[PDB]
């Protein structure tokens, strides 16, 4: 069983027992971003002037 | 010394006491003080 607690900054579990985390936010840039296809789907006749 | 205390000031309550000997002040502040803390401190204390 586990335990948080904002108001004492402690979180317990088992044998374990942390006091003060402290965490950054990451800039969450990363590359190889996703490239959707993006397209529309309109109506095309058959004989275009 | 929490008796005497009791007997001098009688506007503090029950939970206006904590332990100078150890570091569990911390957590009783913390807890009936909502969290936030307290605004003055006065440290006659050692390191830890």
């Amino acid at each position: 069983d586990v335990v948080v607690s904002r108001w004492l900054r402690v979180t317990v579990a088992g044998g374990v027992h942390i006091s003060g985390l402290h965490t950054e936010s990451a800039p969450r840039r990363q590359q190889e971003q996703q490239v959707p296809i993006l397209e529309k789907f309109c109506f095309t006749p058959h004989t275009e002037e | 010394k929490r008796a005497y205390l009791q007997a001098r000031f009688p506007q503090l309550d029950s939970t206006s006491f904590a332990n100078s000997r150890d570091t569990s002040f911390e957590q009783h502040v913390l807890w009936h003080t909502g969290g936030k803390g307290v605004d003055l401190v006065l440290n006659s204390l050692a390191e830890e």
